[PDB]
């Protein structure tokens, strides 16, 4: 009836949407549609705010109405693509973006949204190409600039790096001042030189999005247990994770549910992911007191009701802002105590989180300001790994004298029996050494010939590069390998007569400053090499180009492919020293390299993510590997690479202390986690709100 | 997954 009036109502709705008044936007778009039912722009604009409230099906219905009314409405197609992408319909999203760009070639938002599919598929050069098209058409485009910056970080393109970081910080500042959702993702924010205040505000605004989605449910506050009477004096602990399956989180904590004291604790595991069929999933399902698949319960209201009805005292957030998170569940507060643990190396910034489980080394008291949560300290490190259970063949080793601990390495469950079948095995202060006999030449020939395995004295001797051909489950870490495995520097092109510095982290953890520190070390330690991973492969030529410009020849940096889990951990035995990334430390990869007995040099920063390595080394008991500044990092690394007596001493310390220290003791860890859980409970039950447990 | 950008349509002329 009146397009002009509907049109004013649509514009007013748009102004309200900008101001963050989403409920008022919805009210005004709906009145525009009463005044002009066939108003395509109102259907599409309304669908977008419905998408913000998690009403994806109702959004889809309005987008389809917009396109029914206006078949070449580019905005409706690009907006509908966003809703489909969130519904995990990547195919439909692509059709929508491609259709929006068919219609309007100059549509910056649609190029940026298409870039987001390329990014999410792993196609980073194509994501870069599309983001760059978006920024050429719309130079003021925070979402495209911030996502481009993350793409450039993944592939180690440091073109104009310091000016890039300045514009990132500037965009965040402007979005925080104007009360807009920052275009920098909280998880991504750990890679950029943002103030603690900006990192915490980014987190806080993302946490606050969960409310747009739970507010439309009109759920009242839950009533919480105030004692353990209903649960027989047992504390009900709920572990909420997308990562119960073949995921690093499971490779760290798969043992902890099973190891809880069932006299004091009732363990519930809330999976946000379907069953991926792996032993990781099998074990947590079998060893938890209860296992609830919330992938089956997509409504956060019904899912939260289920947690509340189970009687949970401490609900544990293992995702934070990682893939698969359903922080909406935490936003509804189905549990009286809600704690961040292990999955996310930073603050939620979120009203609905009470505690972050951390430690004095990771999160010292003077940086409490960085976190919205109260600090809950584990006694040594909050970090834990399942290495003792997953990889017990790496508990012991033997070498072939071709005396080096890390040129040719044997590992196996039956290693001692195999060695006892040989007549000429020496020991060293202990390390068994096979001399260059018939057996040794056979083992080496297998490696040089690229053979899968041989038999010696009835014992299966397997090529460490061929584990997936031998036992696919042994390759993933789902089972212990049953053969004796040979690992050699020759398998990876590493020099026999020079120091190997390694870093097995995603390349996005490297910045120019870090590669310059590494170059400084290599130039002080002749013939040494840096061993890095194709993580991903497209990052490799960038690193090489930067390293060559710093004076390092291509042959000083050795790249390997990312390996199946068991080979990645096993081959860390071939390194002399791990050089930790100061920007964001190795977390999982720190535990991995230490389990192989490789010393790791670290420079802790201020962020949780920049201090995990120092916390791991403190728990291990190797303070000599923690640097106070860049000069000290370079000095420690150079000393380990030039003084072979000191190297041997530091390597022995790590080799012994990975067993004797608490670092990999999941039984002691679980016992200390239980102490902390009952201190949180006792504090809540006496009627206190959260406080630091330090 | 990567965040996307919704386009607010204002109708024109
Ligand atoms: C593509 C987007 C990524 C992104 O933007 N993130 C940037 C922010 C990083 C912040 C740090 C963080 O999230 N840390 C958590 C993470 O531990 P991690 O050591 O950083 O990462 P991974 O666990 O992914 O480490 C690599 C995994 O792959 C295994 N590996 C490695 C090399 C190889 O050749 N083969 C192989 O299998 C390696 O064993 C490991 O499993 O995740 C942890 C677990 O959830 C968190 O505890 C940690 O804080
Ligand atoms: C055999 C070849 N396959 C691999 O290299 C395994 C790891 C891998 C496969 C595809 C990708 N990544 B990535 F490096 F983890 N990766 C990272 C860290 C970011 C991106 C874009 C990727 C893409």
């Amino acid at each position: 009836a009146c397009p002009t009036h509907a049109d004013s109502l649509n514009n007013l709705a748009n102004i309200k949407r900008e101001q963050g008044n989403i409920e008022e936007a919805v009210r005004l778009y709906r009145k525009a549609l009463e005044v002009f039912p066939e108003f395509a722009a109102a259907h599409s604009n309304l669908a977008s705010v419905l998408q913000q409230q998690g009403k994806l099906q109702e959004a889809l219905m309005h987008y389809k109405e917009a396109i029914r009314i206006s078949p070449t409405f580019a905005d409706a197609y690009s907006n509908m693509g966003n809703t489909l992408k969130e519904m995990q319909d990547v195919q439909g999203a692509l059709q929508c973006y491609t259709r929006a760009i068919q219609i309007n070639p100059a549509f910056a938002d649609a190029h940026s949204n298409l870039a987001s599919i390329h990014k999410d598929s792993g196609n980073i050069p194509e994501a870069i190409a599309s983001y760059r098209t978006a920024l050429k058409l719309k130079p003021d485009f925070p979402d495209a600039y911030c996502n481009l910056a993350h793409c450039l970080q993944i592939v180690c393109d440091w073109t104009d790096y310091d000016e890039r970081m300045k514009k990132l910080v500037s965009i965040v500042a402007d979005q925080l001042e104007k009360n807009r959702l920052p275009s920098v993702h909280p998880h991504h924010s750990m890679l950029y030189p943002l103030s603690h205040g900006f990192r915490k505000a980014i987190a806080e605004r993302h946490g606050n999005l969960c409310l747009d989605k739970i507010n439309v449910l009109h759920k009242p506050p839950y009533e919480h247990p105030k004692d353990l009477k209903l649960s027989d004096g047992r504390l009900r602990v709920g572990y909420v994770s997308s990562d119960f399956g073949n995921h690093p989180t499971s490779h760290l904590m798969q043992s902890i549910p099973g190891m809880h004291n069932p006299d004091k604790f009732e363990v519930f595991c809330y999976a946000l992911s379907p069953d991926d069929g792996t032993n990781f999933r099998v074990k947590v399902m079998a060893e938890a007191n209860h296992f609830i698949d919330l992938s089956q319960i997509p409504c956060n209201g019904k899912a939260a009701d289920r947690i509340h009805q189970d009687g949970i005292h401490i609900l544990v957030n293992m995702n934070g802002y990682t893939k698969g998170a359903r922080n909406e569940l935490f936003a509804l507060r189905p549990a009286p105590i809600q704690a961040m643990w292990l999955g996310y190396p930073g603050t939620s910034g979120a009203l609905f989180m009470d505690y972050i489980i951390t430690d004095q080394e990771t999160s010292p008291a003077e940086v409490a300001e960085q976190y919205s949560e109260k600090l809950a300290y584990m006694p040594h490190t909050f970090f834990i790994g399942d290495h003792a259970n997953m990889f017990p063949h790496l508990k012991k080793k033997a070498v072939i004298d071709f005396i080096y601990d890390n040129r040719i390495v044997l590992n196996g469950i039956d290693l001692k029996a195999f060695l006892d079948s040989l007549p000429d095995v020496k020991i060293v202060k202990n390390m068994p050494v096979i001399p260059m006999n018939t057996i040794a030449e056979a083992v080496i020939e297998m490696i040089n010939r690229g053979q899968i395995q041989i038999t010696i004295n009835g014992f299966s001797i397997s090529n460490g590069l061929a584990t997936t051909q031998i036992n696919n489950k042994a390759a993933t870490g789902e089972e212990v390998p049953r053969t004796i495995i040979v690992t050699t520097r020759s398998q990876y092109g590493l020099p026999e007569d020079a120091i190997v510095y390694c870093n097995f982290n995603q390349l996005y953890k490297i910045d120019p400053s870090t590669l310059q520190m590494w170059a400084n070390i290599l130039k002080r330690v002749p013939n040494s090499v840096l061993w890095l991973l194709r993580f991903p492969a497209v990052g490799e030529p960038n690193i090489q180009q930067y390293a060559q410009n710093m004076g390092l020849p291509q042959n000083r940096i050795i790249f390997s492919p990312v390996a199946p889990k068991e080979e990645h951990v096993r081959r860390g035995q071939l390194a002399d020293v791990c050089l930790d990334t100061p920007l964001c430390n190795g977390h999982t990869t720190g535990m991995d390299v230490l389990w192989a007995g490789t010393p790791m040099v670290t420079m802790p920063g201020e962020t949780l993510a920049s201090r995990v390595a120092a916390s791991q080394l403190t728990c291990l008991g190797c303070l000599e590997l923690i640097a106070k500044n860049r000069q000290e990092y370079e000095d420690i690394a150079v000393k380990l690479g030039t003084d072979l007596e000191y190297l041997k001493k530091v390597r022995g310390k790590v080799w012994k202390q990975r067993i004797s220290s608490p670092l990999f003791n999941t039984k002691q860890y679980t016992m200390e986690l239980e102490r902390l859980y009952l201190q949180m409970w006792e504090h809540y039950a006496a009627g206190n709100k959260p406080d630091h447990m330090i | 997954e990567t965040g996307t950008t919704n386009t607010a349509t204002t109708a024109t002329s």
